RNA sequence: UUAGGAAUAGUUAAUAAUAAUUUAUAAUUUUGAUUAGAUUGUUUUGUUAAUGCUAUUAGAUGGGUGUGGAAAAAUAAAAAAAAUAAUUAAUAUAU
């Protein structure tokens, strides 16, 4: 054992220069042979699995830091929500990319680290906030649900959306056939001045009509008006009478299903949006850290072409680039 | 069976030993 | 949210022994005293059983 | 093919298995692999007494559309393209 303060100098560098995997070999057979790891250790670490989007290395590090009974710091939840956005997700032509962060629920980890956050006493910034909600819409994950109460929540608190937050819970609408919710998320980025959303607004065609959940409650409980509460209409139209609208919504009920029942032949058996989604974190393309992009898409090799960094027979400094 | 540790203690130190050349000088 | 009082009420007894009142302009904390390294050991932590790795020794 | 040479994998074979819920002591590699770099190749070039050294510009392109025999399809001075349009000649293009 050298000196503990050299075991952090190192830690300190491999996280600031190199990958991910050095500072993960660094902490765990450094803390095999003695030494105490402590917050300011365990930052470091979390700092380079936060940059590379490792989401099962952030669980094993928090796993052991709670071993260790050192209690995290608000710039140690930093990186673990932030960690969870950057994870490698998408589709390839037919080839699931990070087909095992859907066992892990790397969304709920994100989650319970901001429950964590504001238990502790610590306060959860605005970029926490929107790569919460970026783990829970990203192609190989639906759930639509709970991303809508973390906005509703968000809004509360007067956080300000990220313009990749909105692209990716726009298309997580889309894809879960809800455009309701994907009209008013285009209405409210662009009355909220996010950037890239100031020119798409739409008009809110569902404005008299209720909510989906308030329909469901009163089906289960003016009665001609009860069962059609549901059924949207121009106001150039009416209804049929009662035993023949009901004919006629079972018609719809069993042609809508037959339509989606269909498979698109040349899909792989899947969405619009999951095809050629293929997702990395800035730093797979020439690019290190930056606190404004949480879930930043890899840049694409158009930017840089080779034989102009470079002549013809000479190497050029890109190892990793064109390889997606 | 009992000396295995110690084994284990030399084999992770030498590890570390190769993850400090990254260091360089000093 | 629930407002500080500011000024708080402390008993001080004289030579002779009159008991009057100093008062005391006291505020409350707002942050945690993390940056200590000592470690008191009540804090909310992080569930992390749900999540699959590749621990043979567990169960999926 | 790399001045400072080590591991690799949607993996190998069998199969009543199109569309593999099984079996195996599986497969590549120090006779140099995978990855990273450079990278169309090619007795067509140049030189020399030289079986030496040194150069290259035919090409192809798993998500743009399952159409079409074949995707090679978002742009090419001809390859004259279903009535002898014109077929003497030279510019054949600027115009
Ligand atoms: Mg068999």
């Amino acid at each position: 054992r050298r000196d503990p303060t050299e075991f952090l100098r190192v830690l300190r560098r491999m996280s600031r220069t190199t990958s991910w995997q050095k500072t993960m070999l660094f902490a765990s057979k450094g803390r095999m042979v003695g030494y105490r790891l402590t917050r300011e250790h365990y930052n470091t670490v979390l700092f380079s699995q936060s940059l590379w989007g490792r989401a099962l290395e952030i669980v094993r590090v928090v796993r052991a830091m709670q071993e260790d009974k050192v209690q995290p710091n608000g710039a140690t939840y930093y990186y673990i929500v932030n960690g969870m956005g950057n994870a490698d997700h998408g589709w390839n032509y037919d080839f699931r990319i990070n087909r095992r962060l859907e066992k892990i629920q790397h969304w709920r980890v994100a989650l319970e680290a901001l429950e964590a956050c504001e238990a502790n006493g610590f306060d959860s910034t605005d970029t926490m906030h929107n790569s919460a909600l970026i783990t829970l819409v990203i192609p190989g994950f639906n759930r639509w649900q709970q991303a809508s109460l973390l906005l509703q929540r968000m809004l509360r608190e007067d956080r300000r959306m990220h313009p990749t937050m909105v692209k990716f819970y726009h298309d997580c609408l889309v894809r879960n056939n809800r455009p309701r919710e994907a009209s008013s998320l285009m209405r409210l980025a662009a009355e909220r001045g996010v950037h890239g959303y100031e020119d798409k607004w739409e008009a809110d065609v569902y404005k008299g009509r209720p909510l989906d959940s308030e329909v469901m409650n009163e089906s289960e409980g003016q009665a001609s008006s009860l069962a059609f509460a549901s059924l949207m209409l121009r106001g150039d139209q009416r209804p049929l009478p009662e035993n023949l609208q009901a004919l006629l919504e079972e018609e719809t009920t069993r042609n809508i299903e037959a339509e989606r029942s269909v498979p698109v032949p040349f899909s792989a058996g899947l969405h619009a949006t999951e095809i050629n989604s293929v997702f990395r974190p800035r730093v797979y393309r020439q690019l290190w850290y930056k606190w404004q992009h949480i879930a930043n898409r890899y840049r694409p090799t158009a930017a840089l072409k080779r034989r102009q960094l470079a002549p013809r027979d000479s190497p050029t400094g890109i190892p990793g680039f064109y390889r997606i | 069976t009992e000396g295995t540790q110690e084994k284990l203690a030399a084999a992770i130190q030498e590890h570390v030993q190769d993850a400090y050349r990254f260091s360089g000088p000093t | 949210p629930r407002r500080i009082p500011g000024t708080t009420k402390v008993t001080y007894t004289n030579k002779k022994g009159r008991t009057f009142s100093f008062s005391v302009p006291v505020s409350e904390l707002t942050h945690p005293q993390v940056t200590l390294e000592s470690a008191a050991g009540t804090w909310r932590e992080m569930d992390t059983s749900f999540c699959e790795l590749g621990d043979i020794e567990d169960d999926m």
